[PDB]
């Protein structure tokens, strides 16, 4: 039979008591969005999809980047 | 019959509780046997009770046949099973339940009979460990029970209306009211029956199941009780009920914790003289507060956006630390989070200008909530909430440059800019900051046209304001940098149209003042791209500024030549000052070549002359060497950009400039110097790129002279930086770590565009592979994408550097235990656990896999035991975990490449051997 | 806030 048969159906008094004065493991710290103007760059250019596809040395000028991209696939 | 109509029925619900209701006027017992086998049924209960069962058979007793006769084929029951076609069915279900009540609710569900029996059979299956039965009936018991509630609600209303009957009766026979008397009475025993059976499903179902074990059946009962506490806020408001709710927001599990803080919202929308909330407030508000940062993010939002609803209601609730704690939430990286966090700190704190107060309290509240040194993120938060007061640039400028009326702080100045520039740069391009925008959302017709009128308001306003706020805060370099990013978002054809081009000449005379000025690196990258900017080819000013363009760089060049020949002459010792002279107008010219042809200046020269002495004599200034390189490298990539009809000739001279570059790099990858070898070791990774094989891997099949590979020597010069300066051991707390290691990965990511791409020989990616479960979070990601590009490459050469990873964190355990080391230490364990996990790679993945064992082989016996009856053998407990992936038919294919060295005696201090051959 | 303390049982 593969019947979901609950072998428990309640929550006990006292597993609930143990809620009320214990919410801790359902919280949390905040989650920073990048604080820093250069942690905000380094988050759009990480990762390997974009670490693979653009250079080390930042290039600005397009004409200059594209000599970078044209040696890909 | 009537099962499938619910489900497969597109009837309308009220037609179907109509025609069961004619079936049961007609003979009551036939319609409720079926109304019962409704609800067996509606569980997913195959089975069908009878006549002399409803006779007879007991409710436990009928439960417990169903159980048997239940002939499920799964696990699953309808409310479990996923589609449209069965949340059709949720909904079908509790429709036609609340519909059967409300039909009834005159003179049928007062039988005392029928309603009777349903809560008897409902509150039957709500306590069987049956896990469908439990979970429909007890979402049936609670759509039943809310039904009731409704039905109850008319009862009070129909009997007031009486009392007003009543009296305005006695006010104006008797017969008449005593006619209403017994109305009344009848009115209040109809009131009784109903409250009975909600005591009997409440008691009953609600007070067992609300805290049941599975959540999807807490979920169901704290949403209703929340509809009670709302529909009849009068009856159910109370705190015998509301605490029901503040017990279940400690659920452990989110979807409960949600339905509570959402039926909670209802409560507090309403707002209508809350005054038993007040007091449930003071004993939760704490724990509503915390749940702004629960662990799932949907309760975080509804948590916020309740206190949100707490704050309209009374204000006085909140204390200090409460709302300073939500006005954090505005940084969070969960925009939901954010938006709704900066809803609360603009309902509770904004009620020259209207908006010069407004934008006063923005400032200074951005600066006081010290989390985040930019507004990027402060500005999207509030992007929903008060978008004409983040767009009043008016405000803004008036409040830079007008004198005060009756001041301003420079920390305020170099604020009021931050968030001015945020704001232009969210209007100008219509999407938020990284980690905030869902994704590429296409843009509104109207959202289109609420993005070409300010992004006209902003080059209008600010092409004649610019000017003067660089001349105003032309000094402080942390504020020029912002305000030389205004360009970017101009629209460079209302400068030509209407007389303004007065403007960009008081503009740029500006800017090139300040680059006369400064020295700082991040100002001229700025002032670079302005230039970059206002040199466009489509618009009716490339020239104008294309001058002072040329005009500026003229000054610059004939400065940087006479300051050469006086700091590289022999005679002379250059000293410090000397050197910031140099210094500075490098700088001046690095930043400019990046975003500009500056080949027509031919700057080889110099630079060529420069690096020379520092190499030779090593004695060079860091700052000056890192801006060599840099500005040597953007003139081969300028050169090469212009290159058929461009004279095929120079191509062996740039080639020349590239190669005697290359090996500048190489003596300075070397220096002493961490910065340096950075910048050498960048450039390189990115030259080695860019005149490689690919060079016509498209077209171009005329670039093919410029050919350069790397040296032997080169490679082994590039690996061993990757090794001393990304891979080490495991300043101002987590905002430069993270900085750090977003260096340190686009390091190793260059290194790894060379494995990937053939520009190395691909066996030095093994002294990087066998980090993968060293740095799995650092620099794992990385690693697992070079390592499955390669295997797209070279599907065998890969399994032979995989093994060579392993071969030499092998020697790596000796050089520093001994060939008697323990065979099952968690450093022995981590290194077969990177085999199994090496293995795991592997459709073409036959070859590879033999020539693998072939080359662990070799190597397990590659040294015999110089005293004894071997070495080696313990890399085979290693190799084991390759041999599952192996194949049913190389059993046999590497024995006796194994035999090759096994003789007959060893297979007579030697486990290792043993457990290789008995995997196969 | 003596109905809100869960109870012995």
């Amino acid at each position: 039979r593969k019947l979901i048969v609950d072998s428990v159906k309640e929550l006990d008094s006292k597993t609930i008591r143990a809620q009320l004065s214990d919410y801790s493991d359902i919280v949390t710290t905040l989650d920073l969005a990048p604080p820093t103007k250069k942690l905000m760059m380094w988050k759009e250019t990480g990762g390997v999809e974009k670490l693979f596809s653009l250079p080390a040395q930042p290039l600005w000028n397009n004409r200059l980047l594209k000599l970078f991209t044209r040696c890909l696939t | 019959m009537l099962f499938e109509v619910v489900k497969m029925g597109k009837s309308a619900m009220q037609s179907v509780v109509d025609d069961w209701i004619e079936s049961y006027k007609h003979d009551r017992d036939i319609a409720l046997l079926d109304l019962i086998n409704f609800f067996i049924q509606c569980s997913g209960c195959k089975g069908v009770v009878t006549a002399e069962m409803f006779r007879h058979m007991q409710n436990s007793e009928i439960i417990r046949k169903m159980t048997e006769e239940f002939d499920e084929d799964s696990g699953d029951y309808p409310l479990t099973m996923a589609g449209p076609q069965w949340k059709k069915f949720k909904s079908s279900f509790c429709e036609f339940i609340g519909v059967l009540v409300r039909q009834c609710q005159y003179s049928i569900i007062y039988d005392e009979y029928m309603m009777d029996t349903v809560i008897s059979l409902l509150t039957g299956l709500s306590d069987s460990q049956v896990r469908a039965f439990r979970h429909t009936s007890t979402l049936a018991a609670m759509k039943l029970m809310t039904a009731l509630v409704n039905v109850a609600l008319n009862l009070s209303i129909n009997m007031d209306n009486t009392q007003r009957q009543y009296e305005a009766e006695r006010n104006k026979a008797n017969e008449r009211l005593e006619l209403l008397l017994q109305k009344r009475k009848e009115l209040q025993e109809n009131q009784d029956e109903i409250e009975n059976m909600m005591n009997a499903i409440f008691k009953g179902v609600f007070v067992h199941r609300y805290r049941d074990a599975i959540a999807e059946i807490r979920a169901i009962c704290i949403e209703e009780i929340g509809i009670w506490m709302k529909m009849y806020s009068d009856a159910f408001l109370n705190d015998s009920y509301l605490k029901y709710v503040g017990w279940t927001m400690h659920d452990k599990q989110g979807e409960v914790r949600l339905k509570c803080l959402t039926a909670l919202q209802g409560l507090y929308y309403n707002k209508e003289l809350n005054s038993k909330l007040e007091l449930f407030t003071s004993r939760f508000k704490d724990r509503i507060v915390s749940m702004t940062l629960d662990k799932e993010y949907d309760v975080a939002v509804q948590a916020i956006k309740l206190l949100t609803l707490v704050l309209q209601s009374s204000e006085e609730v909140l204390t200090a630390e409460d709302c300073e704690n939500v006005y954090h939430l505005v940084y969070s990286a969960h925009r939901p989070v954010a938006v709704a966090a900066g809803e609360f700190l603009y309902k509770k704190l904004f009620s020259q200008g209207p908006n010069a107060n407004l934008v006063k309290t923005l400032v200074f509240f951005f600066l006081e909530s010290e989390l985040h040194e930019h507004a990027a993120y402060l500005v999207d938060s509030m992007w929903d909430c008060a978008t004409e007061l983040l767009k009043d640039w008016e405000c803004m400028n008036s409040l830079l440059l007008e004198e005060p009326l009756s001041a301003l702080t420079d920390r305020q100045e170099s604020a009021l800019i931050e968030i001015m520039l945020c704001t232009i740069r969210q209007a100008a391009e219509c999407h938020p900051p990284v980690g905030r925008g869902t994704g590429k959302r296409v843009l509104t017709a109207k959202e289109k046209k609420t993005q070409l009128d300010d992004r006209t308001k902003i080059t209008e306003l600010f092409a004649v304001a610019l000017p003067q706020l660089l001349a105003k805060y032309s000094v402080d370099a942390e504020k020029v940098t912002n305000l030389l990013q205004l360009p970017q978002y101009f629209d460079l054809e209302i400068y030509t149209t209407g007389r303004l081009e007065k403007h960009l000449d008081a503009l740029l005379r500006q800017i090139r003042n300040i680059v006369e000025k400064h020295t700082d690196t991040d100002v001229l990258e700025a002032c670079s791209k302005t230039y970059h900017a206002l040199c466009n080819e489509e618009f009716t000013i490339f020239n104008r500024v294309d001058i002072s363009r040329s005009q500026l760089i003229d000054e610059l060049a004939d400065k940087f030549n006479r300051l050469l020949e006086d700091f590289l002459q022999e005679g002379e010792e250059p000293d410090e000052d000397d050197a910031y002279q140099v210094l500075s107008t490098l700088k001046r010219i690095t930043a400019f070549h990046n975003a500009h042809d500056l080949s027509k200046w031919d700057l080889f020269a110099c630079n060529y002359k420069l690096l020379k002495t520092g190499i030779e004599n090593g004695d060079m200034p860091e700052q000056i060497v890192i801006h060599a390189l840099q500005c040597t490298h953007y003139v081969i990539l300028w050169q090469l950009a212009k290159i058929s009809s461009s004279t095929k000739e120079d191509l062996l001279r740039l080639k020349k400039q590239m190669r005697v570059f290359c090996q500048i790099c190489q003596h300075y990858l070397t220096n002493v110097n961490t910065t340096v070898k950075e910048q050498a070791f960048t450039i390189l990774c990115d030259i080695l790129m860019i005149f490689s094989h690919q060079i016509m891997s498209g077209g171009r099949d005329m670039l093919e002279p410029l050919v350069y590979t790397p040296d032997s020597s080169l490679q082994s010069e590039l690996l061993s930086f990757i090794l001393d300066h990304v891979f080490i051991e495991q300043q101002e707390d987590e905002a430069s770590k993270i900085e750090a290691l977003h260096k340190r990965r686009n390091l190793l990511a260059a290194f790894c565009k060379l494995i990937v791409y053939t520009v190395v020989e691909m066996n030095t990616a093994a002294d990087i592979f066998k980090q993968y479960m060293k740095y799995y979070n650092d620099y794992g990601d990385i690693i697992k994408e070079t390592m499955s590009k390669t295997r797209q490459i070279d599907k065998i050469q890969c399994a032979k550097t995989l093994i060579l990873s392993l071969q030499q964190l092998f020697n790596e355990m000796i050089q520093e235990n001994g060939y008697n080391f323990d065979r099952s230490s968690s450093t022995f364990s981590g290194i077969k656990e990177l085999a199994r996990r090496f293995a795991l790679t592997f459709l073409k993945t036959r070859e590879a896999i033999a020539m693998l064992h072939k080359d662990g082989i070799e190597f397990a016996f590659k040294e015999p035991n110089p005293q004894g009856e071997p070495l080696n053998l313990a890399f085979l407990d290693i190799l084991s975990e390759f041999s599952s992936k192996l194949l049913r038919q190389d059993k046999r294919t590497v024995y006796v490449y194994l035999e090759k060295f096994m003789t007959f005696q060893m297979s007579l201090v030697w486990l290792p051997l043993m457990s290789y051959r008995n995997s196969l | 806030i003596d109905v809100f303390d869960f109870p012995d049982n």
